[PDB]
DNA sequence: ACAGATATT
């Protein structure tokens, strides 16, 4: 009489948290065949009937993409058939795990299954694979009826209830087939150039030998980044200018130093007779003070991005060792989950909560204690994108539970959320403009006057001035020696482990969770070495492959072409475009630009015989 | 009425030669001034014109220049910006102009903001310097007060970059 | 020997 109803939930951790809040505590523990999933009962009405509901966890992906086993081997395939001669079949990730006969064997019951799966891509793409897995197995559909069911939900905490009822939708296969396109295409166009460099590398270079050369829509324009950065600061001359610098004396000994109007002049004549205005001349008038408020605004809500930048330039920690770290403290439950790019609150936050868990910590209890007694601002507006909430503490934590990297980055993340809860840096900004013949000089002081997240963040603070004299206009201030100083632009440096990261966000390369092992993957194939500041130096192997692909095509190295595709796949998802067509025009695109590098290799080849 | 029109062009502030006259003369014997002065404002003044700038305005030992004088521009550089850039917005913009009268050179700096010459402006673009104006250390200055552009149009700077 | 991206607890 009673109705089996099934359920799918992405981890374990999530079937708790679901369970316990649409059974009432009514729960069981059923530790699955598999070893590592759960099952758990309940009993329901959502068709007017006593459902017996089932519900389990499918962790993480579930079925990888990869090439049959006779296209593997390197020695016995032509890289070329891998575009389109090449079948291409959905293995099972980690089989030790057997999630596909565990999801058969507790698959018996029809007419309710429902996918609390992640609201993304990710999410359509696992729970397409949980269905196929699953159909074969449900008992037949008696009549016209529905059996599958989605829901939707960005929390887990009350809107839930709401979602069992109301929203239950459908999977959206257009959006599901978008990842599996990216999958394919992916590694059709890797593996097939990166054998064929490795094979020709490897049987004419000897010190190449054993090496992998390897070529990929995200790891390549990585090292162009680099190889473009150490392109300009070898394609540098420096120039000199000259800057005119002028002292006063303003009371006894004070020496306050002035800097130019104009802050620099390309001449040398010029630069002589600006000083020949000033030189002779013995007094100093003032013509202009201006006292100003100005606020140095507080930091946004901590994303994966700003925290692998910020772990890279001040913690002095590398972007992968970074992910690591998060990743462990948020298993072991001090943080939250660490992949997520939302600076942006949820409204139904425990803000106050969450502050009043650091109120015992001889570093910030004073501050906590403070700002829960005045009061906590709102924190500012965000861009938000709705995968999982910013970075937040989630328990107390000490020097002696957790010590090294992981401490080092737990003190940055709670600084930067009590820094977003607490106010704003206010500074006077004091100019004073000063006149030494037909020339003009200025002076800038700042003092600061309430110290907001400075206080929890002591590395954005205000630098400690002594202060400006205050003039009334007028004045006649003695002068010192106005000397012209010589001075050579700069050349710009390596990039910065953040600034690539930046980079990497603003054309779209590579995900939150795949920059650090882009970054980790370029240091590790020998294409550049960490040096100094987190400062990627190329190698010989790296600008000798990217001047090459500049010669060769010079469009598989470019940013731009990373973002047409995920373009195009975007384009596949919403419906506009098709799935089979696209594939086949990418594929084919691409392989035409495969075959004109296999015949127009030459020119790599000669730019690496001056190398080894 | 070759004597008033030379008179009127030396009130005006030209000093053109008369071989530079008549070649600017058009087909009547009749010439009007402002007709003559836009001919000629539309030729590069090195082919026509007369001595104006003491043979010694490169070496400072000057420092006065006065009365009205019509100079042609050849070069301008962004002195305040490198060579890469010429335009970046990290400096006050102070131009290096470097004139001419056919027979001499002179160089000339911006000292304050013109909004009338700018980093675009054509070469053989004429000039006119009215009323006293300073040199030192053999550059002129170039306030506002005395530079009038006068609107030219030669066909030189056919590339740039 | 591969793409990228994700990764229970
Ligand atoms: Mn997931």
């Amino acid at each position: 009489v009673m109705k089996t109803v099934l359920m799918v939930a992405e981890k374990p951790s999530l079937a708790q948290s679901i369970a316990k809040i649409l059974s009432r505590g009514s729960l069981s523990s059923h530790k699955g065949l598999n070893g590592a999933c759960s099952v758990h009962e309940y009993t329901g009405t959502f068709a007017g009937q006593p459902v017996r509901f089932k519900m389990t966890s499918v962790c993480g992906h579930v079925m990888t993409l990869d090439f049959l086993g006779k296209y593997n081997k390197w020695d016995k395939v032509d890289p070329a058939e891998l575009f389109s001669q090449a079948p291409t079949e959905k293995k099972e990730a980690n089989p030790k795990l057997n999630m596909v006969k565990f999801l058969q064997v507790e698959g018996r019951g029809c007419d309710y299954i429902v996918l609390w799966l992640d609201c993304d891509k990710e999410g359509e793409n696992i729970c397409f694979e949980v269905l196929d897995a699953v159909l074969p197995v449900m008992n037949k559909a008696h009549g016209g009826e529905k059996t599958v069911f989605r829901a939707r939900f960005s929390s887990i905490t009350d809107t839930d209830i709401c979602n069992a009822m109301a929203c239950l939708g459908e999977p959206d296969h257009n959006e599901a087939l978008s990842v599996d396109a990216r999958q394919e295409l992916d590694l059709r166009i890797g593996c097939a150039f990166t054998r064929f460099q490795t094979k020709y590398f490897q049987g004419k270079y000897g010190d190449l030998d054993s090496s992998l050369i390897s070529f990929g829509p995200c790891q390549t324009p990585t090292l162009g980044f680099c190889v473009e950065r150490h392109d300009k600061i070898q394609s540098f001359k420096p120039e000199t200018y000259w800057v005119l610098q002028a002292k006063v004396n303003t009371d006894k000994d004070r020496s306050l130093l002035l800097d130019w109007d104009r802050v620099r002049v390309f001449d040398r004549e010029i630069a002589q007779m600006f000083l020949n205005m000033t030189k002779l001349e013995k007094e100093a008038q003032v013509e202009a003070t201006s006292r100003k408020e100005k606020a140095k605004q507080r930091p946004l809500a901590l994303n994966t991005v700003e925290m692998l930048r910020v772990a890279s330039s001040s913690l002095g920690m590398g972007p992968q060792h970074a992910m690591q770290t998060a990743e462990r403290l948020y298993t072991q439950g001090y943080i939250s989950f660490p992949r997520t790019e939302t600076t942006h609150y949820p409204e139904n936050f425990d803000l106050k909560g969450s502050l009043r868990q650091q109120a015992n910590h001889p570093y910030w209890a004073d501050t906590v204690k403070r700002l829960l007694a005045e009061g906590i601002n709102r924190p500012r507006k965000g861009h938000d994108a709705g995968d999982h909430p910013p970075i937040t503490p989630m328990k107390s934590a000490t020097e002696a539970e957790l010590g090294g990297d992981a401490w080092r980055l737990y003190e940055y993340i709670t600084r930067h959320f009590i820094a977003t809860v607490s106010h704003d840096c206010k500074y006077l900004q004091s100019t004073i403009s000063f006149r030494i013949g037909p020339e003009l000089f200025t002076c800038s002081g700042k003092t600061v006057l309430s110290p907001g997240f400075t206080e929890v963040m002591p590395w954005q603070s205000v630098p400690l001035e002594e202060s400006l004299p205050t003039c009334q206009r007028g004045d006649a201030f003695p002068v010192g020696e106005v000397k012209m100083l010589e001075k050579q632009t700069n050349p710009p440096d390596y990039l910065t482990e953040a600034e690539l990261i930046t980079l990497m966000e603003k054309h779209g390369i590579g995900t939150d969770a795949s920059i650090p092992v882009h970054i980790n993957n370029i240091c590790q194939r020998n294409y550049v070495t960490v040096e100094s500041g987190r400062r990627l130096k190329p190698t010989n192997l790296g600008i000798v492959l990217v001047h090459g692909y500049y010669k060769i095509d010079a469009e598989l190295v470019l940013p731009t072409i990373r973002s047409a595709v995920e373009k195009q796949l975007n384009l596949i998802a919403q419906g506009k475009a098709d799935y089979r067509q696209v594939l086949g025009h990418t594929l084919d695109v691409f392989k035409r630009k495969f075959h004109y590098f296999v015949d127009s290799i030459a020119g790599m080849d000669e730019l690496m015989e001056v190398s080894f | 009425m070759a004597q008033v029109a030379g008179a009127a062009l030396s009130q005006a502030g030209w000093y053109l030669s008369d071989e530079g006259i008549e070649a600017c003369t058009s087909s009547p014997d009749k010439v009007n001034v402002n007709d003559i002065i836009l001919i000629a404002l539309n030729t590069d003044l090195r082919t026509i014109g007369k001595k104006f700038l003491p043979s010694d305005i490169n070496s400072g030992k000057v420092e006065k220049l006065e009365g009205p004088c019509v100079l042609q521009i050849q070069k301008i550089r962004n002195v305040a910006a490198p060579k890469d850039n010429e335009e970046s917005q990290a400096a006050p913009r102070m131009l290096r102009l470097q004139m001419t009268d056919g027979h001499i050179s002179c160089t000339a700096v911006e000292f304050s903001y013109m909004s009338k010459i700018s980093l675009n402006t054509p070469p053989g673009t004429k000039v006119k310097l009215s009323g006293i104006v300073d040199i030192k250390n053999g550059f002129l200055l170039l306030n506002d007060s005395n530079t009038t552009v006068l609107g030219g149009e030669v066909e030189h700077l056919i590339e740039k970059w």
